[PDB]
């Protein structure tokens, strides 16, 4: 499963994605490059 | 354990609970009923 963390629509439009029950070696703008 | 269903992890780990219990127990040793 995938979940999204957001601080609210009114304040910002930036979210953080959380992939549940997966080890970060086959996850692949959110593919790579950003902070993992 | 991967068959179509998942098990989510608890929010508070064991150390969290142990530290709460130690705090309560030290409080009841030193203060008594006052800290309640
Ligand atoms: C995610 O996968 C990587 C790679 O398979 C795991 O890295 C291994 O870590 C152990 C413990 O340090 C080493 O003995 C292995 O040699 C590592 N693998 C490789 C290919 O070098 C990593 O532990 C995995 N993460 C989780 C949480 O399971
Ligand atoms: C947006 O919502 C948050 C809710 O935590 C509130 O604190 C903030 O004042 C709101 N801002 C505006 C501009 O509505």
């Amino acid at each position: 499963g995938v979940s999204v963390i957001t601080p609210g629509t009114n304040t910002s439009n930036q979210v953080a994605v959380l992939y549940q029950g997966v080890n970060c070696t086959e996850v692949p703008v959110y593919s790579t490059g950003s902070n993992v | 354990k991967f068959n179509g269903l998942t098990v989510l992890p608890p929010l508070l780990t064991d150390e969290m609970i142990a530290q709460y219990t130690s705090a309560l127990l030290a409080g009841t040793i030193t203060s008594g009923w006052t800290f309640g």
